């Protein structure tokens, strides 16, 4: 079918240099080889936080603090404070 | 009335034993939760970044 074959190879050759062959891109002047593979490759990184989220910075968990080894002052102070409130129950 | 009031210290120590034990026990057993929090955050970041 002449209505078929010629439109078929026209729709094949126009993106042939675009996609199949490495002839940059003929239909539109701006280059595509250094744009989507190269300039837009950082596109997700450009929209997002580059070198901050794509690297997935892992912060080591800070050591959970405690009474800081206070076996005398803390216990005595707690006992005294409870004694203060025990007279007013 | 004082007798009735003192009747209630009879067994408070036995229960408050396990109470004071498990209080600090459970409060300090969240260390593994803290260690899991950073792993969960890393996993969330990974899923979000590959979704991106």
């Amino acid at each position: 079918q002449d209505l078929y074959l010629r439109e078929l190879k026209d729709t094949k050759l126009a993106p042939s240099t675009l996609q199949d062959a490495e002839g940059n891109v003929k239909p539109w002047n701006p280059p595509q080889k250094p744009n989507l593979p190269e300039l837009e490759l950082q596109g997700p990184e450009a929209l997002k936080a580059y070198t901050e989220q794509n690297v997935e910075t892992a912060h080591v968990a800070k050591e959970s603090e405690e009474g800081e080894s206070e076996p005398i002052e803390e216990d005595w102070l707690v006992l005294d404070d409870a004694e203060e409130t025990k007279e007013s129950h | 009335d004082r007798i009735d009031s003192v009747s209630q210290l009879q067994n408070v120590a036995e229960t408050t034993k396990v109470l004071f034990d498990v209080s600090k026990e459970t409060v300090e057993l969240e260390s593994e939760a803290f260690e899991l929090k950073q792993k969960v955050e890393l996993a969330h970041e990974a899923k979000a970044v590959l979704d991106s």
